[PDB]
């Protein structure tokens, strides 16, 4: 702490008045970053407002300055401005009311709809859930697409990564998968109710826009709260952002109710908390990014919980989505988020120019949950699917060069084919799991072998339509039951020879 | 196999021929040609 | 106040005031050069000293120089009196024509319209280039990038561009050359004054230019972007036009960045690069939306790095744009011009309740085969074409077919080409691209499918041989 | 999509030799005429 | 014979000229990798 | 005495001291503190002050803060007291059952075992896994590293060896969970008290729970690994009991060492990480190891960032271990699980002299048959299968037979999958792979011998597929 003005005082013996505890002036400001003379009962990552109405947030505690980035223009920010203390780290408000808003990463609204009326706030950097009180995760959190749905399962309570190239469809599978909960939300029964928050970090604020007209078209909009830091604001609110989604899901893991995150997308606030961390003069690493950009991310995720049914039973769900660079999943970040998630959705531009549409890798794509994310009649159709796939992969390989094949070998590659194709599903129209399971099991079972490939999605819909006014007795009894039984399995068949003969 | 476009350009001549005498029996000389055309004309086919 | 000069390294001016600090943005005027040298100031250094970055060159400056605070950013000519003008950096007229006379000025550091202030409508922009208008094609306002090296062709598609959608526009252009060849702004200015979009004579011209080249200082480079947003801000805004706003090439803004970066005392990022490349990239490219008052139609030249798109400045413009058109050098090698990659280069609003049904299927169907075509091109390079009898060859046959007819003779093309210029209704490609699918024209050459717009002038060419 | 056998060691699909490591079309090769043979003998 | 002797002579000269192309591209890497991480090295000493 | 914080940057405090200063690694306890937060401190920066990490978090800190130095390292509770409990990086109880009442305390670090002290003993010790027990077999009292990359089975296979070994033991066991998944401990600890290792009403209690997960700071990652060592350490040296450690992930004390070493005044290493990581890795690994006193069997779960085996965390900790076994990403995706590399995975005790001839005369005709293999799968790609002889016919037939055969349902993954899970003993691995290698099961189908314990059950799984067929 050696400056001139501050010198000259000192050797004066003058004892200044307007002492600098709770308030102090700006040494340097430049790039979103303030250095501060003063505030020396200040905390770390405490709020600070500055002369000019903008926030601030002290992450550099030093002994001659204080560190801190600025939410907003640096260009209000001047030489000599006084920096008083908020007195409290950074918090959000979390509510009921904030569903159906766009807000940004401080909880304002910016949709033009009013005031939120919320009752609460939380700080936005809660410690995570312990042992004890998080239970293992069972209940499904059904995404809507039959490729995520039977083979990369989600369950409440668990991070799945959603990870690819640049217009693969990631945010496809995430806007699909808040759609899906439409079904849920319109019952009466309020467990599987899910609550979701989508987080926009570093995007346009028109592609912001364009989400939120789609949620409003679909009416995903009224369980949906859109945390919303595009790219022209400043570094702070998209690293900020992730954080104040979290929180916001948090009020609803901690009452009961069961919500869902995604970052939009992860990558972003990597490379906005590393701008942060290099105009702090911090040290950078790999990439130049700093040590602590793993941290970053795993007590981001880690909050996202099965709580016990002694704290209410609710569930925090995580989708974070990571951007790679042509499919190079050795970088820094997608690393990190990798060894952090308990599952992966990987996505190909390959596979999405294939027609293979979502382009999910199933030979890449994990999920550590397993048979326990998926419902008693999905768990035993997609295990023989799975099994069938596997046979399938065997088998695809002959149509390169192999010309006279098997009878069963033939039959398992015509299958498999019916398979591939079945696993295809078009955009924005997330399928109920019922309407799931009955497709795959015809699949399964030969009940689509003498269906031409490019029919399957005609049957799909027809076939579905057939089985729904006229043999809803069928349905009731499968959900009665749970499962398929053989008594079933056998008027199910006979119902598909019914069609395929009228078809 | 892997020769080149033998086996393959040889089937394609014996197709033409399936599709100009589909009622002649052939008799085959190795097993290529029977991989290649026992899918299209299986009831046609003396010995391989 | 005044300040005076404390230091001038390169680009950047360190300036030092006695009572009043100019805020950040601020522009600063150098007093004892004949010509205007402007300093905008970009951080506060402490003991009264800020730290500048000049528009201009910061020979004989020595320490001491008095400078002026104006008290106010950067501000230029904005309205109807620059239609037809050539303005620089800060707004002075370079076009010999006199001053620029108004009484409208605005400043070139302005705050992107809020989340309100959006339009969520997607109409389709018909170009006439096949490859565009199928695979990839342009939103009715919205934002469009033209990725691609050095010689895969940039200049020349914009021109294309300019000379399909600017000639027939109802409404205003504002062409950006950031960090590009003075020949170029000498080549498209004549060529403005020849198609009369530039009026010397009457008030008629349609086009504003804005010109900070490869010659400038990186001050000028990597603010001249930020002239040209503010030209068709005030067209979009304070006229509800709506507007064309062509920049080439917006890599030379982050570029130019990253040369101040070195000299400001940051610790560079990745690659080298500044630690604020995606903030002012985001902070800039925000700025080009189209609103409710207005939109603004914007084509950006993306210039690559030793044609990597995975460098960071290509990378993090790919999610500011809601169409990108990547240009191959490998496409450009075999002769298939326009050099565009058909499995690189998306549009967002290639959708089936956007296009149509059987647009998006052709579309969809030609991206199918081109990428079995790449799948299969390992065993065609060692092994060779036999493979799989009929089924793959006609796979590759279908899709070298399509490669031909991607390519398309270019109007702004046919002085160094000889081939006319085709402008291509989108029926007409779409028609095209169904029969090569069909398999209706298995039997012509792939001869006849290069370098020929409407399909039937395929079958005229083949006929012809 | 299923991560085909040949396409590339911790691709999806694959693990073996350089060309099975190698991924591409090769691989892809070399695993049909092998599970070809053995689904002859089976 | 003939047919299997050209499709080698064309499947190794194919090879070669891949051999070639990827010796090029692995030699521009393996300059690239250690260029970037020597920069990284500098750039968190210089930072201290 | 008492000192004052001087700057809070990330995760490392400089605290400033008047009376004489404390020395390096003892522990600092920040005294207007609700959660107790504990700095240690990393060096003396001169002038009065220490520099220092924090095992918890850092918010909140203001500069002129008191903290008191406790005079000694983070002391941490030992002893039986400790079994059938969760404690984290500083020993409390964080599973909620009351304090730990002991009164053993022992400092986290310590001195290695001199090598005076170094015992010679290698005796095999049978885990039930075909791949584990012939190819890379484990030794009783050495160390053990499951390598592997994100996805690949390191935490199911240390769940599967400590359903196989830590059940029926015999002696304590320590598990340490070094940053990693919350859900995985919460999974962990209720199967251990679903199997009865541990006990919440009785004394019976086996295993002692370390954790510090990925949301702790990382201080608390870079020393929890030190808090479970220690109790390892107590239970063999103070009452010579055989011990098994189990540390998942121990990537995780090297990674947030180099998270911090930026802010202690470091020039990154190659690749980016502290400069002092191999000395930090060997002071470490050291004192893991069985003493004269007592023995540790140690298995410790090692991430490879990538997949890069030649990153320098998996590099330098292939040194310091007896049998690695390396879980391959091209393996697992074949379907085969254990996804054990049977030509990555080594082991010191594989020897003539030590497993035996024919044990040892088997994994190396089968680690040749499966290297012949790889060299033989360039020739099926150009030549294709019609062109390779019939001695290659029975290379490439019974290489398959091998890599099938290496696969094995797990009793941990049958909520995964389905199949049951299985133990094999050593005697039927010998067998089964003698039998193969020498030919007897030629006729035999390769479906067969895919995810079935001993060899009996491939005849009877191809009976079973040939009676159905
Ligand atoms: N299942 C699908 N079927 C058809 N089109 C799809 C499907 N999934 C995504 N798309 C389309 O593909 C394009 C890219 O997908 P999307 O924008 O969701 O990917 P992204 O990875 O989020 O891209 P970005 O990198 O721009 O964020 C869009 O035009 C979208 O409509
Ligand atoms: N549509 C086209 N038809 C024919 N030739 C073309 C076409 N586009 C580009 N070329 C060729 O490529 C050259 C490069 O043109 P252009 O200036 O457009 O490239 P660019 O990407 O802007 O490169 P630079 O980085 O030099 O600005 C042309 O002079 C011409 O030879
Ligand atoms: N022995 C096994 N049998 C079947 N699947 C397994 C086995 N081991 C791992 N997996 C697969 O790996 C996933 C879990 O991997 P995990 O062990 O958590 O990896 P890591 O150890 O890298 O965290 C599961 O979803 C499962 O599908
Ligand atoms: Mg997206
Ligand atoms: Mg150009
Ligand atoms: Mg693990």
């Amino acid at each position: 702490a050696e400056i001139s003005a501050v010198l000259e005082e000192k050797i004066l013996g003058a004892a200044p008045k307007e002492n600098l505890e709770e308030t102090g002036r700006v040494l340097s400001i430049g790039d979103g970053i303030a250095r501060v003379y003063g505030l020396k009962n200040i905390q770390a990552e405490e709020m600070v407002e500055f002369s000019s109405g903008l926030k601030g947030m002290a992450l550099n505690l030093e002994p001659d300055n204080v560190g801190i980035v600025v939410f907003g223009n640096d260009k209000h920010i001047k030489e000599g401005d006084i920096v008083k203390r908020t007195g409290a780290i950074v918090d959000v408000p979390v509510g009921e009311e904030l569903l159906g808003r766009v807000v940004d990463a401080l909880g304002n609204p910016i949709d033009g709809k009013g005031p939120i009326g919320s009752k609460t706030r939380q700080r936005v950097g809660v410690k995570a859930p312990g042992i004890i009180p998080r239970v293992s995760v069972r209940e499904p959190m059904q995404t809507g697409m039959k490729a995520v749905d039977s083979l990369v399962p989600i369950g409440r309570g668990q991070r799945e990564l959603i990870i690819g190239d640049r217009q693969t469809g990631k945010t496809a599978i995430a806007i699909d998968a808040i759609i899906n909960q439409k079904r849920f939300n319109d019952a009466q029964d309020e467990k599987k109710k899910l609550y979701c928050v989508y987080v926009a970090i570093g995007q346009k604020r028109s592609t912001v826009a364009q989400i939120v007209k789609r949620l409003t078209d679909t009416d995903a909009m009224r369980y949906t709260i859109v945390v919303s830091a595009t790219a022209s604001d400043a570094a702070p609110l998209q690293y900020l952002a992730p954080y104040s989604g979290c929180a916001m899901g948090e009020f609803f893991r901690d009452n009961g109710k069961h919500a869902l995150i995604i970052y939009d997308d992860l990558s972003k606030q990597a490379v906005a908390y590393r701008q942060m961390s290099l105009l702090l003069r911090r040290p950078p690493g790999r990439e130049a990014y700093p040590g602590d950009v793993f941290y970053l991310h795993s007590r981001l995720l880690e909050r996202a919980a099965k709580m016990s049914e002694s704290n209410g039973g609710g569930s925090l769900t995580a989708l974070p989505v990571i951007e790679t660079q042509a499919g190079d999943v050795s970088a820094y970040i997608p690393t990190n988020v990798i060894s952090i998630t308990d599952g992966q959705i990987f996505l190909e531009t390959e596979l999405f120019y294939k027609g293979i549409r979502p382009a999910i890798n199933v030979g890449l794509s994990v999920s550590r949950v397993g048979s326990a994310a998926q419902t008693r009649a999905m768990k035993q159709v997609a295990g023989s699917m799975k099994l069938e796939l596997a046979q399938y992969r065997e088998v695809a390989a002959f149509a390169q060069f192999g010309s006279d094949l098997d009878a069963s070998t033939q039959q398992l590659l015509s299958r498999g084919v019916r398979l591939t194709e079945l696993l295809k599903q078009g955009q924005y129209v997330p399928m109920a799991i019922e309407d799931q399971v009955a497709i795959i099991y015809c699949g399964v079972r030969g009940h689509l072998d003498k269906v031409e490939p490019s029919k399957i999605t005609k049957f799909e819909k027809e076939f579905s339509q057939h089985i729904k006014t006229s043999h809803r007795d069928i349905l009731d009894t499968i959900a009665k039951e749970g499962q398929i039984s053989p008594d079933t399995d056998a008027k199910l068949k006979k119902v598909v020879t019914d069609f395929l003969s009228t078809f | 196999g892997l020769c080149g476009a033998v086996h393959s350009s040889v089937g394609r001549q014996l197709k033409a021929d399936l599709a100009a005498n589909p009622d002649t029996m052939v008799i085959c000389v190795g097993d290529k040609i029977r991989n290649i055309l026992q899918r299209l004309y299986g009831n046609n086919l003396a010995m391989v | 106040s005044n300040g005076q000069i404390t230091a001038v390294i390169g680009a950047v001016v360190d300036v030092q005031f006695e009572d009043q600090l100019p805020p950040i943005l601020n522009a600063l005027e150098v007093q004892g050069r004949s010509p205007r040298l402007i300093l905008e100031v970009a951080q506060h250094l402490g003991e009264n000293t800020v730290r500048t970055i000049a528009m201009d060159g910061t020979e004989g400056l020595v320490r001491g120089q008095n400078v002026l605070d104006t008290g106010a950013p950067i501000k230029i000519p904005v309205g109807p009196e620059t239609l037809g003008r050539i303005m620089n950096v800060i707004g002075e007229p370079i076009d010999e024509r006199g001053p620029i006379v108004t009484d409208k000025f605005a400043a070139i550091h302005a705050d992107a319209p809020e989340f309100v202030e959006m339009s969520v409508q997607q109409e389709i922009l018909v170009t006439g280039i096949k490859v565009v208008d199928l695979l990839a094609p342009y939103a009715k306002g919205g934002k469009i990038g033209l990725f691609g090296g050095a010689g895969v062709g940039k200049t020349v598609l914009i021109m294309e561009l300019i000379n399909n959608v600017a000639k027939a526009h109802g409404g205003y252009s504002v062409f950006a050359g950031v960090g590009e060849r003075t020949r170029e702004g000498n080549d498209l200015y004549h060529e403005m004054i020849e198609s009369g979009v530039i009026s010397l004579k009457d008030k008629t011209s349609k086009v504003a230019l804005v010109y900070g080249q490869m010659n400038e200082p990186p001050g000028a480079r990597a603010r001249v972007a930020l002239t040209g947003l503010t030209v068709a801000e005030y067209f979009r805004d304070q006229e509800g036009q709506d507007v064309l706003l062509f920049i080439d090439n917006i890599f030379r803004f982050t570029q130019a960045g990253s040369e101040v970066s070195a000299l400001l005392g940051r610790i560079p990022s990745a690659v080298g690069y500044q630690p604020t490349l995606a903030t002012d990239m985001g902070t800039m490219q925000e700025r080009i939306t189209t609103t409710k008052k207005g939109s603004i139609t914007s084509v950006q030249a993306i210039y690559v790095p030793a044609d990597d798109l995975t460098d960071p400045a290509p990378a993090t413009t790919f999610a500011h744009l809601d169409a990108t058109t990547v240009l191959s050098r490998a496409i450009a090698e075999l002769g298939i011009y326009p050099a565009v990659d058909p499995l690189d280069s998306t549009s967002r609003i290639l959708d089936p309740n956007i296009i149509g049904e059987e647009h998006y299927n052709i579309a969809r169907g030609v991206q199918k085969i081109l990428q079995d075509y790449k799948s299969l091109q390992d065993i065609i390079a060692i092994l060779g074409m036999d493979e799989l009898s009929e089924e793959d060859k006609l796979i590759v046959s279908r899709a070298r077919k399509i490669q031909r007819f991607l390519s398309q003779p270019f109007q702004v093309a046919e002085v160094f080409t000889g081939h006319a210029g085709k402008l291509v209704p989108i029926k007409d490609t779409i028609k095209g691209f169904k029969m090569i699918l069909n398999g209706e024209l298995d039997h012509l050459p792939e001869v006849a499918f290069y370098m020929v717009g409407p399909i039937e002038e395929v079958v005229a060419k083949a006929e012809k041989i | 999509q299923l991560g085909e056998l040949g396409t590339g060691a911790g691709k999806g699909g694959g693990g073996g030799g350089s060309v099975r490591a190698a991924g591409g079309s090769f691989g892809r090769r070399e695993a049909a005429e092998e599970e070809r043979y053995f689904r002859q003998k089976e | 014979q003939s047919s299997r002797m050209t499709a080698m002579d064309n499947a190794s000269k194919n090879a070669g000229e891949m051999i070639d192309k990827l010796t090029m591209t692995f030699n521009r890497t393996r300059q690239a990798v250690i260029t970037r991480e020597l920069i990284e090295i500098i750039s968190g000493a210089s930072a201290l």
